[PDB]
């Protein structure tokens, strides 16, 4: 268990997701 | 500069829902890209950090803990709050609440900076008793060289904590608060000293001022020598 | 599930020297490490992040090094005012803290300060008699307190309570408390205290009479 659980947000801010690709994927902008 | 003061019941019973809340001072909380979270350290266990918000509502939780959790933040006050609900003694613990620098960046952010000073919950089945304080006084038997040493004995009060100080804080110097035990009876007994200028005895007045939050007692007891007859 | 482990439990360290002290995480968690500072009675502070970055305020003494699985807080020079708990913490999925490691302060022998306190009129009001012994200021923390009534020797009737190592000093203060009832506080007359240490060449025993 490690690599960025994700599924323990509720959702993810695109605020700080920086380049991180992974990240940009779920994200949703506020 | 930031600073955090966690406020919650002392006291919570089981089978019920423990809330506390941060006021973060000297900075906002809104507008600003930092989570704001909770953390707990149960007597003699480690630290283990439980819910964390930001100001976009997004929601960070230990797992372990996501079903009893509810946090929420209240912008305008400069305010979030904790809440954890069917509580056991599994929840006696000193809860933190922190600055929580998420960031999924070049180089993760995940920790917490900076903290607040934590506040004791208790989780008892039981009903708040407020302290009976009694004076230690000193005596040609409580004297070595020039010093002498005198104090206060906290005892019968539940739950935790009291707060001791010395004529009203300006004593603060020589002064030792000893850690509360548990007492047979199932209440915490504790015991303040310190240790003035034996010549000093009769001129200075030394009192100690008890405080016991979760009973609202406060209590001020003249410590003076004890009848030497 | 990942497991964050530290050793030694606890540590003494001479003031001055280094100390040296590790954390260790089950499976790998690269860099991702925090350390905290945990001073008793006053909030954790953030020594290091990226298992080598120092945070902004803090000391050059303190260092991280390490990565994957073992890691390392080291704090040259250390000086009495480091007297706390350290932990570390990982963050590979989410904030795992380990379970810390008491740093305690070295330092010379020093003998208590014995005092004795017979119990308050108020308290004799009622129903109970307590007599406290108060050992100021020594180290180290292992001390035995015997109490004597008449010569009586007691057993289970008596508490203690020792301080935090003193963060000027690196001292210890203790506390016994013999718990009596009114009654038979008054069936007897001489109360004694008797500590037997390290810094004292023999036991030495504080003691009143009732009523002086």
């Amino acid at each position: 268990n490690n690599d960025f659980h994700f599924e323990v947000f509720n959702f993810v801010p695109c605020s700080i997701c920086s380049n991180n690709p992974t990240c940009w994927a779920i994200c949703k902008r506020i | 500069q930031l600073q955090l003061q966690e406020s919650g019941p002392g006291l919570v019973k089981p089978s019920e829902t423990l809330s506390l809340t941060c006021t973060v001072s000297g900075g906002s909380i809104s507008s600003s890209n930092y989570y704001w979270g909770w953390i707990r350290q149960p007597p003699g266990k480690g630290l283990e950090w439980i819910a964390s918000i930001h100001d976009s509502g997004s929601i960070y939780y230990n797992p372990s803990l996501r079903s009893r959790v509810t946090i929420s933040v209240d912008t305008s006050k400069n305010q979030f709050s904790l809440k954890l609900s069917s509580v056991t003694a599994a929840d006696t613990a000193v809860y933190y609440c922190a600055r929580h620098l998420v960031w999924f960046g070049e180089l993760r952010n995940n920790w917490f900076d900076p903290w607040g000073q934590g506040t004791l919950v208790t989780v008892a089945s039981a009903s708040t008793k407020g302290p009976s304080v009694f004076p230690l006084a000193p005596s040609s038997k409580s004297t070595s060289g020039g010093t002498a040493a005198l104090g206060c004995l906290v005892k019968d009060y539940f739950p935790e904590p009291v707060t001791v100080s010395w004529n009203s804080g300006a004593l603060t110097s020589g002064v030792h608060t000893f850690p509360a035990v548990l007492q047979s009876s199932g209440l915490y007994s504790l015991s303040s000293v310190v240790t003035v200028p034996s010549s000093s005895l009769g001129t200075q007045t030394y009192i100690c001022n008890v405080n016991h939050k979760p009973s609202n007692t406060k209590v001020d007891k003249k410590v003076e020598p004890k009848s030497c007859d | 599930e990942i497991v964050m482990t530290q050793s030694p439990a606890t540590l003494s360290v001479s003031p001055g020297e280094r100390a040296t002290l590790s954390c260790r995480a089950s499976q790998s968690v690269n860099s991702n490490l925090a350390w905290y500072q945990h001073k008793p009675g006053q909030a954790p502070r953030l020594l290091i992040y990226g298992a080598s970055t120092r945070a902004t305020g803090i000391p050059a003494r303190f260092s991280g090094s390490g990565s994957g699985t073992d890691f390392t807080l080291t704090i040259s020079s250390l000086q009495s005012e480091d007297f706390a708990v350290y932990y570390c913490q990982q963050y590979n999925n989410w904030p795992l803290f380990g379970p810390g490691t008491k740093v305690d302060l070295k330092r010379t022998v020093a003998a208590p300060s014995v005092f004795i306190f017979p119990p308050s009129d108020e308290q004799l009001k009622s129903g109970t008699a307590s007599v406290v012994c108060l050992l100021n200021n020594f180290y180290p923390r292992e001390a035995k307190v015997q109490w004597k009534v008449d010569n009586a020797l007691q057993s289970g009737n008596s508490q203690e309570s020792v301080t935090e190592q003193d963060s000027k000093d690196s001292t210890y203060s203790l506390s016994s408390t013999l718990t009596l009832s009114k009654a038979d506080y008054e069936k007897h007359k001489v109360y004694a205290c008797e500590v037997t240490h390290q810094g004292l060449s023999s036991p030495v025993t504080k003691s009143f009479n009732r009523g002086e």
